[PDB]
């Protein structure tokens, strides 16, 4: 289900290449014929609007699109009622007579998982979970476990729920705690690290992604090639790059993704190139990394601009570190970057504190703002008095 | 959470960050 | 299919050859598990002359 | 021409480059960047991108 919802995202905002979606639309109109996408397949045009999501021949009739495949026909028509029956009406009869019979018990709940997971398909949240329930408690070992996280799992990554996902997750696994091995632990983690960027946690999304293997793949819920993505642009976000040269650019799972797949372009280019002070070639690599990686997917759509922002930022300050005094024909004249649009850059960055940095404007001379004798013994060491007072005096002062 | 979350830039999208790569080849 | 379906020392030309794939895509991990198992095998399986070498 | 060697020039370079480097970081600071790289015996810009790398 994942291989449909990350082509048709294409379909949202496209501002670069046609054949985008074009190329997209081989992948939704394959799938739409063996299984019925119906639920995610309208939620399409009720997702956004006034680029694709006006055109339908149903619920309002409409023409603006790239892309004529995304309206209804006969044909999906005819195989939603033929979901309907063979997957619902055919096993309907048949569990029927094993709650009556009373027929095993383990056998009979995963009858009621697979029945659950045809609702998925078809866009019933309420008979999803309902049907789970009564396979819960059937099931005792975690054989019959595995599939229930997944249940909740389907409602954030197909039915688009960043909200009711993270709370259910966090209470199946507390009342009962196994986790399997270590893939059936990124099931929950995974979600986790995404469900920041929803939320905008900054480096906190990483922080179970790299942990992460990069041989976790859901298949419905995502892929192989894209969950690499995640961990290499979220990865260098979050390590610094003190943490880059011992775990991102040398690994053995990472540098197998990249060698496999070449849409990825985040541990290598943007690692090596800052490894050798080349800030030149480093410009052009933010290219591929917001074009196709961060724009053709779901979630790193979220922050866009924010990603690349504080990679500069970042990268930026390590050059104020190799030097005092910088030029105007170093940073504005070999990296590319011109001096109107360079100083919009650390412009807005200085009053924010969250680099320090001067820039002159006649001679051209950046300065490195250090704290010298300050320090983090100046204004971070009063910080924690004050800071930790509020809560110190919360309950001293309302008693109980 | 000052001058961070909605206010964002509303810039450094394409057309300044694109025209950066004609500056190479003019110097 | 690789053990004992087939060919017992075929194993070490298998894991020797492994270790030349993952060399130059830079992963010590593979190189060196196949490695391993390639040396530790050996004692129990014929080698040429120029795989022992190797 | 070697592959692997190559990985070794780098080291090798910036092996006897260290050494010269701490004879100039030894005595007090504050020279002339042209006079240090007269010292290493290479151009001025290939100086300053070495020496800000360590």
């Amino acid at each position: 289900n994942y291989e449909v919802s990350e082509k048709a995202f294409l379909l949202t905002q496209s501002k670069v290449s046609i054949e985008q979606r074009k190329e997209a639309a081989e992948f939704v109109l394959a799938k739409i014929k063996e299984e019925e996408m119906a639920p995610y397949y309208k939620y399409l045009c009720e997702e956004y609007l006034v680029n694709n999501g006006q055109s339908d021949l149903e619920h309002d009739e409409k023409s603006d699109s790239l892309n004529e495949w995304i309206k209804f026909d006969q044909e999906l028509y005819n195989e939603l009622c033929k979901k309907n029956e063979s997957k619902i009406k055919e096993l309907n009869e048949k569990i029927q007579k094993l709650e009556e019979d009373d027929e095993g018990e383990l056998e009979q709940a995963q009858a009621w998982i697979n029945l659950g997971e045809y609702y998925a398909q078809i866009g019933d949240k309420d008979n999803a979970e309902k049907t789970l329930g009564k396979s819960l408690s059937k099931a005792i070992s975690t054989g019959a476990k595995i599939d229930v996280m997944l249940t909740i799992a389907r409602l954030g990554f197909f039915y688009n729920d960043q909200l009711y996902v993270k709370e259910k997750l966090e209470a199946v696994n507390s009342m009962i705690e196994k986790g399997g091995d270590w893939e059936r632990r990124n099931r929950y983690k995974t979600y986790y690290g995404i469900h920041c960027l929803a939320v905008r946690n900054f480096k906190e999304a990483a922080k179970l992604l790299v942990d992460s293997l990069a041989t976790f793949t859901s298949i419905e819920l995502t892929s192989y090639e894209s969950i690499a993505t995640y961990a290499s642009v979220t990865g260098l976000f979050t390590l610094e790059r003190t943490d880059l040269k011992s775990k991102v650019i040398d690994s053995p799972e990472l540098l197998s993704l990249i060698s496999t797949t070449a849409a990825l372009q985040s541990i290598s280019s943007l690692t090596i190139s800052l490894y050798a002070s080349d800030y030149a070639s480093y410009f052009p690599y933010l290219l591929e990394t917001y074009a196709n990686v961060l724009i053709p997917c779901k979630y790193l759509n979220r922050h866009a601009d924010f990603f690349v922002r504080e990679m500069r930022r970042k990268v930026y300050a390590q050059l104020l570190e190799s030097y005092k005094t910088l030029s105007l024909k170093s940073m504005a004249s070999a990296f590319g970057v011109s001096v109107a649009f360079l100083d919009n850059d650390l412009g807005k960055f200085i009053p924010n504190k969250q680099l320090n940095c001067v820039i002159d404007r006649v001679n051209g001379i950046v300065e490195t703002n250090r704290p010298d004798n300050k320090n983090a013994q100046y204004h971070l060491l009063v910080k924690q008095g004050d800071g930790l007072l509020t809560k110190l005096q919360k309950y001293g002062a309302a008693v109980r | 959470e000052n001058w961070d979350d909605v206010e964002v830039d509303d810039d450094f999208t394409n057309e300044l960050k694109a025209e950066l790569d004609r500056y190479k080849r003019e110097n | 299919e690789f053990k004992k379906l087939d060919d017992k020392p075929s194993l070490v030309d298998v894991h020797l050859l492994e270790s030349k794939v993952y060399h130059k895509l830079r992963n010590l991990a593979k190189s060196k598990a196949s490695l391993t198992a390639a040396r530790t095998a050996a004692n129990s399986i014929y080698c040429p002359t120029q795989t022992v070498a190797e | 021409g070697d592959e692997l060697t190559r990985s070794h020039f780098n080291a090798l370079y910036d092996t006897l480059l260290e050494s010269n480097l701490c004879k100039i970081i030894e005595p007090f600071e504050c020279v002339e960047i042209s006079h240090i790289s007269k010292i290493i015996g290479l151009d001025t810009q290939q100086v300053e991108g070495k020496l800000s790398q360590m």
